């Protein structure tokens, strides 16, 4: 199954995504990056049922994208997570709904804050100092609790991160095949290449 | 002025002129008329030859409705057509409901309903045919005769096209002078006459003769064409009576 | 007059004057003319030019294996009532397994016709049709007006100077309707038909177009050198 | 002057296509009359057949709507029919869903809503007939409803209509001034239908046969109307006294 | 058919104008005078009610101002029924905007939006134009204190100060005259009643012929409040700033 | 209900009890059953009394007794063994009561008090809220009231429920 | 649904609507585009008529289609507003489906489209709009100037002008632009740009706007202070 | 006012009559099939100097064996030109082969009488569709909006038509080679051009069997009417 | 046939008046007159039961109409136009209210949706205005007694009292002197009365005027009692002895 994992330091939010692709007993890839740049300082991954996870993430970073063309603006990450958890809340009423949970990591420039939100496919919303989806949630959850502290640096943030991977290689049943860090901060997004 | 343009509008007067231009087109037409007899109803046309190029007895006027009902009009035949074909619909929806074949009436207030539409939108244009129609229901014999307003009564004889007030004095004798009623072979004889009669008003081109009747005794209720040697009868008895 | 901006106006006299403008529009096309036997019926079409460079406007249209029309008028309309005829015989075969009358065909042009003269918005065919067809009562030939008016003819003629070929046809009658089980001597009479309603211009190669149905003839256009042999 | 084709306000705030509805409703040139006995409501037209080819007993602008209404048409045959075949499908469907007989005021406001639509909607035009709605009503007893193109309705202790309905109106006025009473105190249709003749025939100062009459009688439970050989016995009851 | 009767109320003019919306122009020309101005430190909407009656419940009458969310009004000019339809149709574009993304929405969004259904029934659907014109005044976080107008052509502006309806070119000149950069709302107050003083087609101006609506950060710290007066303060600050 | 209402303002006619059930089953009919509604509805009209019952499928019936719920086999025992024509007022609510008593104390589903409805020709329909009390609850043997200060208290903080201030 | 033909042919072979909406344009304000050897340059007037304007919030009359491209427009606002949003969606959709940003050539073919659309579909009328599109294509240094007009017909110029009294400044560009050698700076195609608005448009204060798009997504709007140094400069070298 | 779908007492329709106005005032376009080929030659006509020439687009590829060019309102043109390439596609998708010329102008002139109370008036626009097919070889069709198409030997539509018609009435024969043909459609274009003809304001394409459509280059199309400017000064 | 007039029948003129409007104001001059006037404890409706034949029954047409149990309505202009509206005005008082929030709506959003219907048919395709003024008197918990007049526009204005049709011109001349905020209900009637004489030129008797009040709630035209909350409508329609009683009193 799909690792997608946030967490919120001090001053940036860290997403880690399972870079695996595999349908049953098949991989289908191992550099596969499981995330949507919706706006200049917010990120957004997803994991979830086949084509359904990209055709989700690129409506979604279409709409974002042209509410910013429109009012040469940023919508704000509060507001980004609001306009995606609707957009899930109408599909599972639908014909066939979206099978899809995402992670939503931004930097408000008017809080000077960083937000993490999470999501599942219900529309279910939550804003967590760390937050993670799938089986890989039950263990790195207990982990962060202990470890995490609130007014950590994004050094101290991506040790952590380092740690609930390397323990979740060890846990884990299915290869993940690694994971991509993007950081996301008042300078904008960037990939931690080093992992 | 102006109330004469559009087709729904009321005149000063209350009268819709379109609808009254409808009446002329009917008038322009060849003449066609309906006798009532003792047991049912005959029909009877008169179509122009054009041209010696026209195929005889092929280009057929008379139309039947379900197989009880038969129809005549006159001035735009496609009209005409038209009206039948709707009439065509509503026998089938009846039946298909009620399971009876459709009395006349009945069928007649159908028709009715259908011509009063198409004098309330502007949208459409009145239908330019005056339609003599009937035949035998539970309750006998029954004659219609249905103008471009919607507006239709039973009659005894009906008559219309170029040749209507000529025919209509014809049928009124037939009224005064059998009280008892006309049995149905008298009244094919008598529409050949009304007809060979009614042609003086279209005396220019010669014509062909085109009969059909509805009779409980003579064709079980049915609606038949007349052919063959009764035609040529009814033919030798018109041809005797104008010399 | 003040009765011709649209379809849905009858005049004082009883008159619809956009049906009979769009009658002009067929005088103004180029003669066809239709005629049959017991055994046969014949098309004979006078197709036009542009100009030198360009081609001659094909005037005959296959409907069926047994049925197809000649037209005179805005060749467009003739293309959307051909289609409709092509669409009612190809209904009746699939459905019924029933080659459609050429009489019931007629009946079908008509109502379509009549629908485009008592509704707002629409406009009548701008076109005349002459179909020909074989079917269990033997040889037909039909003409048909946008009016909506369609008649069962032994012969008759359509378009420009048509009144020659229809005048002559009225005088062969009792000829060419006895010209069973010779189909080359009925196109002759088909050929010498059209012949009455020619000025200055005369029949050349590229200029004629003539189709046959028959008892043992599918409906076949012939076009080019194929009729030199009649010229 | 397109304000005087279609239904939109003229600068008089007038609708000239209503007006001129009103006019067409004259165009058969036939008097009608409704009054109210008792237990029943009787209503009189008269029957004109001037073609001798005519079958007389289809010539009728009596209609029997359901079993307890009756309804008289004042204008041409046409939109007569077109109001009765709307009129009988309103009164079942009203039967159907709501489980009891249409009540005559209720079926004659359906028909006024039904017209005032024909007068604010350009598209429709105005039917040019007054309907008179008749019946023994279960709840407001003999009753009398009358609807015109306008889409007003009001009901009547009595009502006439047609070119000659002022001259009706006043004769039947001017008995009810006397009477004091806004009814025919009469037990017998019989007699209430002698009366609505007898009035009439005193209005128009014609004398009527039995083939120049229609009649139309509502009582408790339903609406008819009377042949030939019945309006015969009410002419020479009317004779012999 | 029906082609006869039709008016074609979405056609140009042989010059390039849209007859229907010039006309609805003239119509909003006739309504009583609306006036917003813009300081530092709030909003003012100040409007005149047209010919009333003494026998007019005024505490319970609206015709000029409306709120449209708690951060958005509008003052109105024209057919009060017409802005009525459109100010219902805002309402909820707010509450849409509001529902999508949990924030208010900015003023210039709820403004393009009601201007985009003006100009749709000028170029399609044969309809007669909304016969109104808006002065919006509202707050949100992005822009500050914001005047808008639109009119039935669908053209939206913004504005530090604006007059819409009756006497526009003698209003918009008074204001250009007396409004400076750094003013204030105690000022900007005085500067919209004098204005009507001396444009008004009436004998004198009364507290029961105007409508009056202050936006201000004068709400306890960071926040905004929307004051409609009622009929005993507009009398108030009608003696406070001496015009009666 | 509120259909009823405006076909009465239309009419101007009392609603009949007829028309509320043809309403009702027509509804009921549409959905299949999948509108779980089983109705009892009686009334005073123009027309008379009338009592009829409505079955969720869109079936109706007619008569002088009738009882629906899970307590209805309980409360038409004692209808079939206490019922005769001719009952006055007095004698049709106690039986009523009765019945639904009947329901109360040997249905599982069915408890607590009865409220009636009674609806004579030619007078106001008198409701009546709890008529019996028949399940009153005891005074309990001990209050468990508690001592202020008993419930640890993390956080506490004033709620603005008024609208923005001026000033 | 409202049906009614609005754009037909008169006897003489023109569509009036679509000439009417020509007109709506010739009174709209004017709008200017010159490309220079490594950038293109959109200068758009402002009417003083309205001041007491808030040009904070003041509608712009440059508009982003995406971050490359760029519609300047004279005719009616509301018009244009709606070609804009259509424009703007368009370009997402594209980036979308192709998974590249449109060309400045596509997106100019879906405006001038969607005015054809509107010259031949019943119950509408054409747009009074004329549009100026402008940008670099996808990794591409060569500079895109694109004109549509409410007929629908669209093509690519050296340097064009709409709207009123664009004849004049059309006029100054026909013999102050050189094919051969375009401005070779952003100072050179800025400076010929204000000189050509200059021509029409008064004072040289807040009535000349001046929008500068460069390859890679870089653009930027000049300031009034900006502006106002080459309005100096201009009048001091013609003061000879 | 009058319905768009209104005969006029000649038996025309008002509407298509006008749009044949509209075609008249068009930049000229000629077409001349041969048996090596069929050309199409086009008249720019730039409204300014400043209006780069090169983006002027009235020659158009329809698919690899048709071509077409277009006079009247070019932007017309544009859903006419999207119907006949998604028309000769939807064909080659459904019969795995190239649509017959004929056919495919059938196709685009079945929309031509599509317009009433549907679009809302008739096209203003007319087309020269150049192309090949096994059956009957090179061929070139003239598609008018009202519907009606006509094959030619040789074609000229546009402000200078009539003109144009009658020199090719003249110069045309069965016998034309491709390199005649292109010299024949320069000539008669610098005939009918107000201003002078050169690479930028004319625009030159043919349609062979081997190397299907081609949009001739500016640098090609110059020295043939260096060519042509020779011959012409040879007697 | 379908509705083919789909455009506007209301345009703008050159000089900025919507015509049909216009005209649908001078229909609802011609009307009957009508008024209406606020006490402190009621609200009174008045009008002329303009009877056209005496053979006419009077009390079956119904001028002034009940919309829900605290809100009544009379109007002038187009009888049949007013019909329509009331059954409309009825149904939404459910649809877009009762049905969502449980209790009747406040008189001013009733009004708020009578004045939108009214406004549609100002601007919606092949539509004439309605040709009348409408008078709404109403009672709600939280803004008590109010009086409002809808005009064909879709306009509408609270009055303290007006009058419209006829001769409103003059009523309003004569409310403006008698009317004081210190007027209980059987004052305003008295001056309802008083003023409705002087626009009536025949029979001024209860069978000539429809009289109804907002006042007190009504418990004995309830129909039912058990529930102390429902005390009983606050519209009366006054009968025609009640109105004789008051007019030995004029
Ligand atoms: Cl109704
Ligand atoms: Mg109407």
């Amino acid at each position: 199954m799909d690792i997608i994992l946030g967490i919120r330091v001090q001053d940036s939010v860290i997403l880690a995504s399972s870079k695996a692709v595999t349908r049953g007993i098949s991989v289908l890839k191992d550099s596969d990056d499981k995330t949507r740049q919706l706006s200049p300082h917010t990120l957004m991954s997803f994991a979830g049922e086949a084509g359904d996870t990209v055709q989700f993430a690129e409506y979604i970073q279409a709409n974002i994208q042209l509410y910013s063309i429109r009012e040469d603006y940023e919508l704000s990450p509060q507001a980004v997570s609001s306009f995606v958890r609707q957009e899930l809340a109408k599909s599972i009423r639908s014909r066939r709904p979206y099978q899809v949970n995402v992670l939503i990591g931004g930097y408000d420039k008017k809080k000077n804050k960083p937000e993490l939100y999470q999501i599942d496919y219900l529309g279910t919303k939550v804003e967590l100092p760390y937050g993670a989806h799938g089986y890989s949630g039950f263990y790195t959850f207990s982990l962060l609790d202990h470890h995490y502290r609130p007014d950590m640096t994004t050094e101290e943030g991506l040790d952590l991160l380092k740690l609930c991977v390397q323990e979740l290689e060890k846990r884990m049943p299915m290869d993940f095949k690694g994971v991509i860090v993007k950081i996301v901060d008042k300078d904008g997004i960037r990939q931690v290449d080093d992992f | 002025t102006g109330y004469d343009l559009s087709n729904s509008v009321f005149s000063p007067d209350g009268r819709n002129f379109q609808v009254e231009y409808a009446v002329k087109a009917v008038e322009n037409g060849t003449t066609s008329i309906g006798i009532k007899c003792n047991d049912g109803v005959v029909f009877a046309v008169e179509k122009l030859i054009t041209s010696k190029l026209l195929v005889p007895q092929k280009n057929v006027k008379i139309q039947v409705v379900d197989r009880h009902i038969g129809c005549v009009y006159s001035g735009l035949i496609p009209d005409g057509r038209h009206l039948v074909n709707r009439g065509r619909e509503e026998a089938a929806s009846f039946k298909k409901l009620y399971k009876t074949p459709i009395p006349i009436p009945a069928f007649a207030d159908r028709l009715g309903q259908y011509v009063q539409a198409h004098t309330l939108y502007n949208s459409v244009r009145p239908f330019g045919v005056s339609t003599i129609f009937g035949g035998v229901d539970k309750n006998g014999a029954h004659l219609y005769m249905l103008e471009p307003s919607g507006s239709y009564w039973g009659y005894k004889g009906a008559a219309t096209g170029k040749g209507r007030q000529s025919a209509k004095a014809e049928l009124e004798k037939l009224v005064d002078h059998h009280p008892e009623g006309l049995s149905a072979r008298e009244a094919v004889k008598q529409a050949a006459k009304i007809i060979y009669l009614a042609h003086e008003d279209n005396k220019e081109k010669d014509f062909e003769l085109e009969i059909s009747w509805c009779s409980l005794s003579e064709t079980n209720g049915l609606h038949k064409f007349v052919k063959g040697d009764l035609l040529q009868e009814a033919i030798d008895f018109a041809q005797k009576e104008i010399n | 007059n003040n009765y011709d901006g649209d379809t849905v106006t009858f005049s004082p006299t009883g008159r619809l004057f956009q049906v009979e403008y769009a009658l002009e529009a067929i005088k103004q096309g180029s003669v066809t003319v239709g005629l049959r036997s017991n055994t046969h019926a014949v098309l004979v079409a006078l197709k036009r030019n542009a100009d030198e460079l360009s081609s001659y406007q094909k005037k005959i249209i296959k409907c069926d294996e047994h049925m197809g029309l000649s037209l005179a008028g805005l060749a467009p309309d003739a293309r959307v009532l051909s289609n409709y005829l092509r669409q009612q015989c190809n209904y009746s075969s699939l459905v019924f397994n029933r080659k459609l009358a050429v009489e019931r065909a007629g009946h079908l042009l008509c109502d379509k016709a009549q629908k485009n003269t008592q509704s707002y918005g629409g406009r009548p065919y701008g076109v005349g049709l002459l179909i020909i067809g074989y079917d269990k009562s033997g040889a037909h030939l039909l003409e048909f007006q946008p009016s909506g008016n369609v008649t069962e003819l032994y012969g008759t003629a359509i378009g420009a100077r048509s009144q020659g070929a229809k005048t002559y046809l009225e005088r062969t009658l009792d000829t060419f309707i006895k010209i069973d089980g010779n189909p080359d001597e009925l196109i002759k009479a088909g050929v010498e038909a059209i012949s009455q309603s020619l000025r200055d211009e005369s029949l050349t190669v590229d200029n004629l177009s003539i189709a046959i149905v028959g008892k043992d003839t599918p409906f076949t256009i012939y076009d080019g050198e194929a009729v030199a042999k009649y010229i | 002057g397109y304000d005087r084709h279609i239904t939109i306000f003229s600068p008089e705030g007038r609708l000239y296509q209503v007006e001129y509805a009103f006019k067409a409703t004259n165009q058969t040139n036939i008097n009608s009359l409704a009054v109210r006995g008792k237990d029943c409501t009787v209503v009189i037209s008269q029957k004109k057949v001037p073609d001798k080819l005519l079958d007389p007993t289809t010539v009728s602008y009596i209609f029997c709507i359901s079993r307890t209404i009756g309804m008289v048409v004042n204008g041409p045959i046409p939109d007569a029919r077109n109001a009765a075949l709307r009129a009988k499908a309103e009164a079942a469907e009203f039967r159907y869903k709501y489980g009891y007989d249409m009540p005559c005021d209720v079926l004659a406001k359906r028909m006024a809503n039904l017209s005032q639509i024909y007068t604010q909607r350009a598209y429709m035009r105005p039917l040019g007939v007054i309907l008179t709605f008749v019946s023994v009503d279960e709840e407001l007893g003999p009753s009398i409803y009358k609807t015109d193109p306008a889409g007003y309705y009001v009901g009547y202790k009595a009502t006439a209509t047609g070119p000659k309905q002022q001259e009706i109106t006043t004769n039947l006025e001017n008995h009810f001034k006397k009477s004091k009473i806004d009814h025919i105190n009469e037990e017998s249709w019989e007699k209430v239908v002698e009366f609505a003749i007898t009035h009439m025939i005193d209005a128009l100062g014609t004398e009527f046969s039995k083939n120049d009459l229609e009649v139309g009688v509502a009582t408790k439970d339903k609406f008819f109307t009377l042949s030939a050989e019945n309006i015969e016995e009410r002419l020479v009851a009317i004779a012999e006294q | 058919g029906s082609r006869r009767y039709d008016s074609r109320t979405t056609i140009f003019s042989p010059e390039g104008r849209l007859y229907q919306v010039e006309y609805a122009l003239e119509s909003i020309s006739h309504a009583g005078t609306a006036i917003g101005i813009m300081a530092s430190d709030g909003i003012v909407l100040a409007a005149e009610r047209k010919v009333t009656s003494t026998l007019l419940e005024q505490d319970t009458s609206t015709e000029k101002l409306y709120k449209l969310n708690d951060k958005i009004a509008v003052a109105v000019a024209g057919l009060t029924a017409d802005a009525e339809i459109l100010i219902n149709t805002a309402r909820i574009h707010a509450q849409n905007y509001l529902k999508t993304y949990n924030e208010d929405i900015p003023v210039e969004i709820l403004v393009r939006r009601l201007s985009d259904i003006k100009q749709g029934y000028t170029q399609h659907g044969g309809l007669r134009p909304f016969g109104v014109s808006f002065i919006y005044a509202g707050y949100d976080d992005r822009y500050g204190y914001q005047l808008y107008t639109s009119n039935p052509s669908g053209n939206y502006t913004g504005w530090k100060a604006i007059s819409v309806g009756a006497n526009t070119s003698a209003a918009q000149t008074l204001l250009q005259m007396d409004y400076k950069d750094d003013m204030k709302v105690d000022d900007a107050i005085e500067l919209a009643l004098k204005t009507l003083s001396k444009t008004t087609d009436s004998s004198a101006l009364t507290y029961d012929r105007l409508e009056f609506a202050t936006i201000r950060k004068g709400a306890n710290d960071g926040e905004v409040y929307q004051k409609i007066f009622k009929p005993q303060e507009i009398k108030d600050i009608l003696v406070k700033t001496g015009i009666t | 209900g509120s259909n009823i209402e405006l076909h009465s303002l239309y009419t101007s006619r009392e609603p009949r009890v007829v028309s509320a059930l043809q309403m009702l089953k027509q509804h009921l009919f549409k959905y299949q059953g999948h509108i779980g509604a089983y109705l009892i509805v009686a009334g005073v009209d123009p027309t008379g009394s009338h009592l009829f019952s409505i079955h969720a499928h869109g079936s109706t019936d007619v008569g002088y007794y009738l009882s629906l719920g899970s307590g209805s086999l309980a409360a038409m025992a004692v209808l079939e063994s206490h019922w005769k024509q001719d009952l006055t007022k007095e004698e049709a609510i106690k039986l009523a009561s009765d019945a639904i008593q009947a329901g109360i104390w040997n249905d599982l589903g069915s408890g607590s008090n009865v409220d009636v409805c009674v609806m004579e020709i030619g007078k106001d329909a008198e409701y009546l809220r709890n008529y019996l009390t028949p399940n009153v609850r005891e005074e309990k043997q001990k209050s468990y009231k508690f001592p202020r200060g008993t419930t640890a208290v993390l956080k506490e903080s004033i709620v603005n429920i008024c609208d923005i201030q001026e000033e | 649904g409202y049906d009614r033909a609005l754009s037909i042919f008169s006897p003489d072979g023109h569509i009036f609507q679509v000439e009417y909406a020509l007109e709506a344009v010739k009174r709209g304000t004017c709008a200017v585009g010159v490309k220079g050897k490594n950038c293109v340059v959109l200068g758009c007037e402002r009417r003083s008529t309205l001041k007491l304007q808030d040009t904070r919030i003041t509608p712009s009359k440059v508009s982003k289609i995406d971050s490359h491209v760029v519609l300047s427009f004279s005719g009616l606002n509301a018009d244009s507003r709606i070609l804009i949003e259509k424009a703007r969606v368009e370009a997402q959709s594209h980036r979308l489906t192709l998974e590249d940003p449109v060309t400045v050539e596509y997106l100019t073919r879906y405006v001038a489209g969607v005015q054809q659309r509107y010259t031949q579909s019943g119950g509408v009328r054409p747009f009074g709009v004329s549009t100026l599109i402008a940008g670099f294509d996808p990794r591409d240094d060569e500079p895109k100037l694109y004109q549509t007009e409410p007929s629908g017909i669209y093509s690519s110029w050296s340097a064009q002008t709409i709207g009123r009294n664009s004849k004049t400044v059309r006029e100054f560009l026909e013999k102050n632009y050189d094919r051969k050698e375009p401005p070779a700076t952003v100072e050179e195609c800025v400076k010929l740009t204000v000189r050509s608005l200059l021509e029409v448009v008064q004072t040289g204060a807040k009535n000349i706007e001046i929008t500068v798009v460069k390859p890679d997504s870089d653009i930027v709007a000049l300031s009034s202070e900006e502006i106002n140094q080459y309005v100096t400069q201009i009048e001091q070298e013609k003061q000879e | 006012d009058r319905g768009v779908s209104t005969f006029s007492p000649e038996g025309r329709l008002f509407q298509v009559e006008y749009s044949l106005e509209a075609i008249k005032l068009g930049s000229t376009a000629i077409g001349i099939a041969t048996k090596e080929g069929v050309v199409l030659g086009v008249e720019k006509r730039a409204t300014s100097p400043l209006l780069e020439s090169d983006s002027i687009e009235k020659i158009v590829e329809i698919d690899r064996h048709i071509g077409c060019a277009m006079s009247g309102l070019t932007a017309d043109a544009r859903s006419m030109i999207e119907h006949a390439r998604t028309a000769a596609v939807t064909h080659n998708l459904y019969y795995d082969e190239d649509i017959n010329v004929e056919s495919l102008t059938q196709s685009v002139c079945d929309l031509a009488l599509r317009f009433g109370e549907l679009m809302s008036r008739p096209f203003g626009v007319a087309l020269l569709i150049a192309g090949h097919d096994a059956d009957d070889g090179y061929q070139l069709f003239h598609a008018e909006p009202s519907g009606t198409f006509y094959r030619y030997n040789a074609k000229a539509i546009g402000s200078g038509s009539e003109g144009a018609q009658a020199e090719l009435l003249n110069e045309w024969h069965s016998s034309l080679t491709l390199k005649e043909a292109e010299l024949l459609v320069l000539k008669i274009l610098k005939q009918v051009m107000e201003e002078k003809l050169d690479e930028n304001n004319a625009q030159l394409s043919c349609i062979t069997k081997q190397d299907g459509f081609k949009i001739y280059d500016n640098e090609k199309t110059a020295e043939l009417i260096k060519e042509l400017k020779e011959k012409e000064a040879a007697e | 046939m379908t509705d083919r007039y789909s455009f506007s029948l209301t345009t703008f003129s050159p000089s900025g008046k919507l015509g049909q409007i216009d005209y649908a104001l001078t229909a609802v001059k011609q009307g009957v007159t009508s008024l209406g006037i606020k006490a402190t404890n009621g609200v009174v409706i008045a009008t002329e039961k303009k009877s056209s034949s005496p053979l006419a029954m009077s009390e079956t047409l119904s001028k002034v109409s009940l919309l829900t149990p605290d809100i009544g309505a009379v109007y002038s202009g187009m009888g049949p136009d007013y019909r329509v509206l009331v059954d409309k005005s009825r149904k939404v008082a459910h649809t877009s209210y009762k049905r969502i929030y449980g209790e009747y709506p406040p008189t001013k959003l009733l009004v708020s949706e009578v004045a939108k219907i009214m406004q549609e048919a100002t601007q919606s395709g092949g539509v004439r205005p309605f040709g009348v003024s409408l008078l709404i008197a109403g009672h709600d918990e939280f803004n008590g007694f109010s009086l409002y007049q809808v005009d064909p526009s879709g306009s509408y204005f609270p009055w303290k009292a007006t009058a419209i049709g006829k001769g409103s011109v003059a009523a309003k001349t004569f409310l403006e002197k008698r009317w004081n905020d210190e007027l209980e209900l059987e004052d305003a009637i008295h001056i309802a009365l008083l003023t409705l004489k002087e626009s009536v030129e025949g029979e001024f008797n209860g069978d000539t005027i429809e009289l109804a009040i907002i006042g007190d709630e009504n418990p004995d035209l309830l129909g039912y009692t058990g529930i102390p909350t429902d005390k009983g409508p606050r519209f009366r329609k006054l009968t025609s002895q009640e109105i004789n009683d008051r007019l030995e009193a004029l």
